[PDB]
């Protein structure tokens, strides 16, 4: 399957910027909740 | 007869391993037992083999409710 | 616009899009389970307290991973892509039920989800077992929830069952038979009818469990005369239909993308491959009772049963060779789906001779329920259906959307998954043949070294599936197209445009006069 | 009783074990013939530079394909009937044990004669005394003496517990309403672990299963002295 | 006499249509196979189309398992690449 | 009960671009009204009361 | 000649046959005044775990009062 | 005709904006990720 | 003419939606019945989901009568659709009698190990059941006249006949309910009583879907929808009652004669 160019071409920004966003953005739910998961046990 | 076993032995009649059924049946042939006995003048201690196998099979909780259901008298069984 | 054909959705290219979307989704948040699952087994201890919070977390990963997300993507998502534009039909049969049964689908997620979120939780497996389901052990509501959510996903099915037999056997060109379709038409509607012979049982058995629970029955309960191994009868008699359901797509794409990068224009053994699809379909049915092999049925009965289940593993031989005889003589391209097909291949050979192991009931007697199958339907299911999930998608997305994807990232995802999924399914086998049951938060000495090396592995999946949503954004974001297709005159769907237009085959396909 | 670092499984102790183990490995073979065929050929077909993408003969080499693992599964299964076969063969049962699962522990009795009845919890892990195994300790082991076959009746009050003992080697579902029939052999004295296999509640991973298998006087000695 | 309608009366539509077109004896709307069985140079087979621009696919053996789709166009007699007999298409606007 | 099927067909062909299910003049369009906001505002009702009950008072 | 066959059957055998079947029904009905039979309290009978979600949680959706006991008693 | 048609216009979202994309993207699976951690510190805080 | 093909292509209808979230309503609608005993959101669901269903085969009667769309491979496709769904419900069934004779062929010691079990005496099979035997009987033998007087093309006779056949499915629903009153014990009363009221009350369900499905097809002869070719309508009459006849030979015989 041969494929036409990209017509959005990403720079070495544009793919750290998404990569980085990915990884942090999606941890970002587990981290907070795993560094509280004392505080939520906590019936207070 | 007047036997006297340690445990109760294998009976050919439920090969298989669901031996609730095995204790079922004893319990009710056993009140059988008595009944028929009872009622023809027999010696009523022939089917202590039968208390025996049905007290080493099934467990001390089902006993107990089968036993208070025909104290007060709402057995299911043909007693 | 967006309401009239979105909300109103009548055709299946866009009914199949929003299942990718609710199969992206639902595979997010069974991620997510998996890596609480993970996280809680990584440390020797009671990381959330007491595990009934974990039953509930293992309960819901079930679900949303088995119900949720592979028959959504596969049965539901790929097949209603597919199937029309492979037969030729214009559209589906029934597409007005096919997007009440998509619609239909969020709402038993929201059962789950707000089942879940009752202070009950639905502490009973995936099974849903009495009387551990009973009013005994959960007296509320979440087990409820569970069971009607288990409805909704029952109906959906059983409608997407109707529309896809129907759209299969009838919407051929009439002068071609019921022989001449692709492969996977041929594994989707064997899908089709093993739902829907399957899913009535399942219904059966959860209005039952229904019934019992709040109409005062007493089905399975001892204590009114009921018996729960109807339940586990029922439930299986459903179970392995649901394994085979869950992996007959598989077989199809996976069949498909071997063929297609293998440079063959035809599957090796295709008679043999239909042969087989039927042959495990049929016995799919009359092998239920190798998941009761502990639970006190007749020697008789166990031994016809693990002898179906040699019976129904041998043609399933016949397709793991005929796909290594397709790959025979092949200038094989370095895909990244045909990476995929390669590890569903081998990991799905390996899983199958732990089923089999599994399979003597000998070893059963030991075996049951403890880790070792827990890696036997992960090494067959969280890479074989899953494998084959990404299989379909990296192969088809310049399809389904017009971007395609660059090789060395789709490659780096696949490499992260692999050996990530690979530390994470093995040390099970060690778990399992040590001893380590099911459904357990906490665990001994003996198991603490190998149950750490799965969650590290399980994190290096979650990488992996970061790796493949940056892979999906950095398409959308690139935008490139696609100058051409090869072996488009053997595949009928890619000859129609990547994407193709919303209206397919307005002009039906002139089938050979003969 | 389970050693960290361990490979298959725990050591037999009664010779449906040794069977089984020996039967185990067979499986094994079967499953590293068919996985190290598979990977070699799979490498043939990523290492070879010729192609035959030509109209394919079909049925040539298919009845191969159906003679050949029909026989290694008949192979298989014979030993598998076999083993099965003589689970349950003619019993000689010189002693009847009877489990209950309760909620979260179990109840074991021995009621063949001077009916016996004691409980089995799980000793906590601030409440171990030092040398002790975490979540397999138990403050009531189940006695029973070796070299003898013991039916073992299995069943459950509330829930649906597995009795499972992977040292000695069984695992039968307790299920309330019917108790299901085992025999218990042993080729060696001591303490073997195993836990509940079937999902029961709040407290699943809590509730173990301990036997300690002695001699037979010192075993009614036991059933004698802790009434 | 009549007293249920009858649907040479009573229908009306696509089915009407179809209706029309079975009792004249011939199908512009592909309900069957289609005839003309001959794929040669001078007598290609003959294709109906709407448009200019339409699919075929060709079982160019007998009992051939696997269906080679291709287009054509207006034009020239189009034929099958792994066998090589013609088809040629014609407009019908029906 | 007379035959008004082949009056009311021609209630239903006309190119007009309203869809089959508005076809049939202004109480088919008044019923739909009714019951997309119904079925929404059971939905809304649901979700409420499933949020009610995760959450205790 | 088929539909004149099913109306010939239907008018000359079903009719008449569901006649016979209700007239049996109805003159057993007339002659028949059962005894209740007495209340006995057997354990597998009249289970209740959950209240029913409908009037006191105790009567069942068609229930009876003359034949129908309550886990208790007939009502009477 | 009377849907648009095209390379990457069949989504029901929008393509043009890359970081607007990535915006909604990050929000739809972070609502996906995050919903059973947010289920469980609900039991852990009911509890 | 835009369409080459014979096939149907549906407008975007709302209904599928909404009876996806009548189910929805109606799910929590059975929850808060169960638990937090209210009435309202029942009683919503099921006129979402009546209402939603009574539109959506209004819709479908009117592309396919009103405008023709119903071409004959897609009723192929219908009559092919309708047999799936019947062989669904078939084996729904026979789960259904498979958790009956799973209760029956090894009667458990909580029951005496007998059947039927014990405190309880089963309606004697011989007068009402033959009566709803002989009903449902007459009643498949008037749809086979019926469905030949449409052959034939007689629709006084097929009026007389459908409504002959409405007449004995009311009467067999309203005197099942009757004998629902007039029965020894309940459905929460026993393995016995809990089997064969679920199995004769999802019988009683689709006897009642049948009967309103007959009103809707002999409402629409009444109005000359149906003719004599293409009267699909009628023919799933005929279908789905011949389902609830033989599915009631099947539930009277076992049920009735095995163990009773
Ligand atoms: C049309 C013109 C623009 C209309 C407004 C667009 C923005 C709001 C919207 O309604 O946005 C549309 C909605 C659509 O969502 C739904 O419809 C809910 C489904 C449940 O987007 C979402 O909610 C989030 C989607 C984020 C990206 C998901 C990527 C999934 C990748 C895997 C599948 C690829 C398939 C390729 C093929
Ligand atoms: C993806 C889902 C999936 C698939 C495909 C399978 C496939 C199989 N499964 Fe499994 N199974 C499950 C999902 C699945 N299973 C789940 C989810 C459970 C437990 C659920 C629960 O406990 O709640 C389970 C449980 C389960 C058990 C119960 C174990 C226990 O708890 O005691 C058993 C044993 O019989 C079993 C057997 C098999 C067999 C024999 C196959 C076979 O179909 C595998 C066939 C595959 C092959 C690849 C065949 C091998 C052939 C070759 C390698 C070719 C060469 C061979 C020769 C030359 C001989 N499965
Ligand atoms: C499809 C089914 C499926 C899948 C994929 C998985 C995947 C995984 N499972 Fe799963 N698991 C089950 C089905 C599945 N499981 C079932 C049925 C049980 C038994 C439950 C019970 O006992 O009641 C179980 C039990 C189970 C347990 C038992 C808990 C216990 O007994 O204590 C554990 C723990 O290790 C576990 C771990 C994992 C891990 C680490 C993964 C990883 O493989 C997760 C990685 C896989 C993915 C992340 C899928 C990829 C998805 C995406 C990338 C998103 C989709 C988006 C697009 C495709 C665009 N599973
Ligand atoms: C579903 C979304 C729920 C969001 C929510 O309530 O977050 C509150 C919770 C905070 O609740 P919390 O109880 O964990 O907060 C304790 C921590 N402090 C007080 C420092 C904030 O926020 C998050 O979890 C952050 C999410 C970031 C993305
Ligand atoms: C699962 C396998 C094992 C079980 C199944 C296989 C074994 C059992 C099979 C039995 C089949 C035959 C049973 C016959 C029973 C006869 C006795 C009986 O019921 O007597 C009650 C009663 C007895 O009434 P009677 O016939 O004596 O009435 C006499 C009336 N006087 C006094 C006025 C003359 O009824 C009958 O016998 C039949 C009544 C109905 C007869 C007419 C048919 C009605 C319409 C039927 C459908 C027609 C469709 C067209
Ligand atoms: C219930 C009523 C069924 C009426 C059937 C006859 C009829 O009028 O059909 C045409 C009608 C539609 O009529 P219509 O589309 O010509 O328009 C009726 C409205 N007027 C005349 C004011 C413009 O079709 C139906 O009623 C479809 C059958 C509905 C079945 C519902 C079953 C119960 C709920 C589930
Ligand atoms: C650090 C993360 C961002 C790296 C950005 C970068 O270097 O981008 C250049 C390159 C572009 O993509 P490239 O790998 O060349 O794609 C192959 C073409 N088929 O992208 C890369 O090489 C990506 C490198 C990712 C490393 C992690
Ligand atoms: C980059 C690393 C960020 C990090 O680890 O931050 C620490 C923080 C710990 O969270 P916590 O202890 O709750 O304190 C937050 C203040 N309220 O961690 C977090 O809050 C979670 C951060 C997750 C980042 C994923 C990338
Ligand atoms: C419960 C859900 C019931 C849904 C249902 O029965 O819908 C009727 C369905 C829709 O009709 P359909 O054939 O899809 O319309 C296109 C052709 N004009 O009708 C059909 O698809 C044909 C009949 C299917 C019956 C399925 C019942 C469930
Ligand atoms: C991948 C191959 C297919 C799956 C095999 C699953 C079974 C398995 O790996 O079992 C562990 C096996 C046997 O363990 P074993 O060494 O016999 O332990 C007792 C003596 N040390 O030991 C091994 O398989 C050896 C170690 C892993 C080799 C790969
Ligand atoms: C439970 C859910 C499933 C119930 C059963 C559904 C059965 C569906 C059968 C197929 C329906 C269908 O699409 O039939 C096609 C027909 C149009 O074709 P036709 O009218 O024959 O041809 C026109 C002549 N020129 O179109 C029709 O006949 C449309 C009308 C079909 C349905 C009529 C109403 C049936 C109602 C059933 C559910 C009732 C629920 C409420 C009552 C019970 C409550 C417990
Ligand atoms: Cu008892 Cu788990
Ligand atoms: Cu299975
Ligand atoms: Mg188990
Ligand atoms: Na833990
Ligand atoms: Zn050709």
């Amino acid at each position: 399957v041969h494929s036409k160019p990209a017509r959005e071409q990403l720079g070495v920004l544009d793919i750290t910027i998404g990569l980085t966003s990915c990884f942090v953005c999606c941890l970002l739910p587990a981290g907070w909740v795993l560094s509280h998961l004392e505080s939520y046990k906590k019936r207070e | 007869k007047i036997k006297n076993y340690k445990t109760a032995p294998f009976d050919s009649r439920f090969p298989n391993q669901n031996q609730t059924k095995n204790c079922w049946q004893n319990y009710l042939d056993f009140h059988r037992c008595e009944k028929a006995m009872t009622a023809k003048g027999g010696d009523v201690s022939v089917c202590e083999w039968y208390r025996r196998v049905y007290k080493s099979l099934c467990p001390v909780s089902w006993v107990s409710a089968w036993d208070d259901r025909i104290a007060e008298g709402t057995f299911p069984g043909k007693i | 616009m967006f309401i009239n054909r979105w909300l109103f959705s009548t055709n299946h290219k866009d009914i199949g899009t929003l299942y990718l979307l609710f199969g992206a989704w639902a595979g997010m948040v069974g991620t997510a389970l998996s890596i609480l699952i993970r996280a809680e087994l990584g440390q020797p201890g009671a990381l959330l307290g007491d595990d009934q919070i974990y039953n509930v977390i293992v309960t819901a990963h079930a679900f949303v991973m088995i119900f949720f997300m592979v028959m959504p993507m596969m049965i539901g998502g790929f097949g209603n892509w597919l199937v029309p534009l492979m037969i030729g039909a214009p559209d589906m049969a029934f597409p007005r039920m096919n997007n009440m049964s998509f619609w239909l689908l969020p709402p038993s997620f929201l059962l789950l989800l707000a089942s879940s979120m009752v202070e009950a939780g639905a502490g009973t497996g995936w099974t849903v077992y009495p009387p551990l389901a009973g009013n005994l052990a959960h007296a509320g509501a979440s087990v409820d929830l569970t069971i009607f959510s288990l409805h909704l996903a029952g109906v959906s099915s059983i409608l997407g069952a109707i529309n896809f037999i129907t759209t299969i056997i009838n919407m051929k060109p009439p002068a071609m038979t019921q022989y001449q379709t692709p492969l996977f038409v041929w594994s989707v509607l064997i899908t089709a009818v093993l739902l829907l012979l399957s899913l009535p049982v399942l219904a059966a058995g959860i209005t039952m469990l229904l019934t019992d629970r709040n109409l005062n029955t007493t089905f399975f309960d001892p204590a009114g005369g009921g018996d729960p191994i109807l339940y586990q009868h029922l439930f299986w008699f459903f179970g392995h239909p649901e394994v085979y359901i869950l992996i007959l797509p598989g077989f199809g794409i996976i069949s498909h993308v071997v063929t297609y990068y293998s440079g063959k224009k035809e599957p090796f053994g295709y008679m043999g491959m239909v042969w087989a699809m039927m042959s495990i379909g049929f016995l799919g049915f009359i092998v239920w009772a190798h998941h009761m092999f502990t639970v006190g049925l007749d020697v008789d009965t166990r031994a016809y049963f693990t002898s179906a289940t040699m019976i129904i593993a041998i043609p399933t031989g016949v397709k793991v060779f005929s796909w290594l005889a397709t790959l025979h003589g092949g200038n094989i391209k370095w895909s990244p789906a045909m990476l995929w097909a390669l590890g569903f291949i081998f990991l799905f050979t390996v899983g199958g001779l732990t089923g089999i192991v599994l399979s003597n009931s000998s070893l059963d007697i030991v075996l049951h329920d403890t880790y070792y199958v827990v890696a036997h339907f992960h090494y067959v299911l969280s890479m074989g259906a899953v494998f084959a999930i990404m299989a379909g998608f990296v192969h088809w997305f310049p399809l389904f959307s017009g971007f395609t994807l660059d090789d060395t990232w789709a490659k780096a995802h696949f490499a992260i998954m692999f050996v990530g999924v690979n530390m994470t399914f093995f040390p099970q086998h060690f778990l399992g043949l040590s001893g380590m049951p099911r459904r357990y938060s906490d665990y001994p000495d003996a198991y603490t070294t190998w149950n750490t090396v799965s969650s590290m592995g399980s994190f290096i999946s979650l990488t992996a599936v970061l790796i493949m949503i940056f892979m999906i954004w950095e398409a959308f974001a690139s935008k490139r197209e696609v100058m051409s297709v090869s072996y488009a005159s053997t595949n009928l769907e890619w000859l129609h445009g990547c994407p193709p237009p919303y209206h397919t085959f307005e002009e039906p396909t002139y089938v050979k006069v003969k | 009783m389970a050693y960290p670092f361990q490979l298959g499984l725990q050591d037999a102790t009664s010779p449906i074990m040794e069977e089984l183990m020996n039967f185990h490995d067979h499986t094994l073979m079967i499953v590293f013939l068919i996985s190290s065929l598979v990977l070699y050929i799979i490498s043939l077909m990523l290492t070879t530079k010729l192609t035959h993408t030509s109209t394919m003969d079909a049925q040539e080499v298919e009845t191969i394909w159906t003679i050949l693992p029909a026989v290694i599964l008949i192979m298989i299964a014979l030993p598998s009937l076999r083993i099965l076969y003589m689970m349950d063969e003619i019993n000689n049962p010189v002693l009847t044990v009877k489990t209950m699962g309760h909620q979260w522990y179990w109840s074991y009795e021995y009621t063949d004669y001077e009916d016996l009845c004691f409980d089995s919890y799980m000793i906590p892990t601030n409440d171990l005394k030092p040398g002790e195994l975490r979540l397999l300790e138990v403050d009531n082991r189940v006695v029973l003496p070796m070299e003898l076959p013991i039916r073992m009746l299995i069943s459950s009050e509330d829930v649906l517990h597995s009795w499972a003992v992977p040292s000695l080697g069984l695992k039968t579902d307790a299920i309330p309403g019917r108790l299901n029939q085992a025999t218990v052999t042993s080729n060696r004295p001591g303490l073997f672990y195993g836990q509940c296999s079937e999902i029961c509640g709040s407290n699943h991973s809590f509730m173990p299963i301990v036997l300690e298998m002695v001699p037979l006087k010192y075993f009614e000695n036991w059933s004698a002295s802790m009434i | 006499g009549g007293g249920v309608p009858t649907d040479e009366e009573q229908a009306t539509g696509l089915e009407r249509e179809i209706m029309i077109a079975a009792q004249k004896g011939l199908d512009p709307y592909n309900m069957l196979p289609p005839k003309a069985a001959s794929g040669t140079k001078e007598d290609p087979n003959l294709v109906p189309s709407i448009s200019n621009k339409r699919i075929v696919g060709c079982i160019c053996e007998e009992d051939n398992c696997t269906v080679i789709w291709f287009w054509l166009h207006k034009g020239e007699s189009q034929r099958c690449p792994n066998c090589g007999t013609h088809y040629k298409l014609v407009p019908h606007q029906m | 009960f007379e035959n008004k099927v082949p009056e009311k067909q021609k209630l239903f062909q006309e190119d007009n671009g309203m869809p089959v299910h508005l076809k049939g003049g202004a109480s088919d369009a008044l019923l739909y009204r009714a019951t997309m906001a119904l079925t929404l505002g059971g939905t809304a009702y649901a979700i409420y009361l499933l949020a009610m009950a995760a959450f205790p008072k | 000649g088929s539909a004149r066959m099913w109306k010939a059957l239907t008018y000359f055998v079903a009719l008449p046959g569901v006649g016979v079947s209700m007239l049996n029904v109805f003159l057993k009905s007339r002659h028949e005044e059962h005894e209740r039979p007495p209340f006995v309290a057997y354990p597998h009978l009249r289970i209740r775990t959950k209240p029913f979600p409908w009037g006191d949680g105790n009567h069942t959706l068609f229930h009876n009062p003359h034949v129908n006991p309550l886990p208790t008693g007939y009502e009477d | 005709s009377h849907y648009e048609e095209g390379p990457g216009k069949n989504l029901p979202f929008s393509v043009e904006n890359k970081w607007r994309l990535l915006a909604m993207m990050t929000v739809y699976f972070g609502s996906g990720f995050a919903a059973p951690f947010f289920i469980v510190r609900h039991q852990l805080l009911k509890k | 003419t835009h369409q080459t093909h014979a096939y149907h292509m549906v407008n975007p209808s709302p209904w599928p939606l909404t009876g996806a979230f009548s189910a929805l309503l109606l799910t929590s609608g059975l929850v808060m019945w169960f638990h937090y005993n209210s009435i309202t959101l029942l009683t919503l669901g099921l006129l979402t989901n009546i209402l939603t269903m009574y539109q959506w085969w209004r819709d479908v009667i009117r592309e396919g009568t009103y405008q023709g769309h119903h071409t004959p491979i897609v009723q192929k496709g219908l009559r092919y659709g309708m047999i799936l769904f019947i062989v669904s419900e078939v084996f729904f069934f026979a789960g259904f009698f498979w958790a009956f004779y799973h209760s029956s062929l090894v009667p458990t010691h909580d029951l005496g190990g007998c059947w039927p079990p014990t405190g309880i005496s089963p309606l004697n099979p011989l007068e009402v059941p033959l009566l709803n035997t002989s009903v449902l009987l007459a009643s498949g033998v008037s749809i086979t006249w019926a469905h030949h007087s449409l052959m034939e093309g007689k629709r006084n006779h097929m009026n007389q006949a459908l409504l002959i056949t409405i007449m004995l499915g009311l009467y067999f629903t309203i005197l099942q309910a009757s004998e629902y009153f007039e029965t020894s014990f309940s459905i929460s009363d026993g393995i016995y009583g809990s089997t064969f009221f679920m199995a004769t009350g999802f019988h009683g369900l689709h006897v009642i879907i049948g009967s309103t499905f007959l009103i809707v097809c002999l409402l629409r002869q009444l109005k000359f929808h149906f003719t004599s070719k293409h009267h699909f309508g009628f023919e799933a009459a005929a279908w789905y009652w011949h389902f609830v006849d033989v599915v009631w030979l099947f539930l009277y015989v076992s049920i009735y004669w095995w163990g009773s």
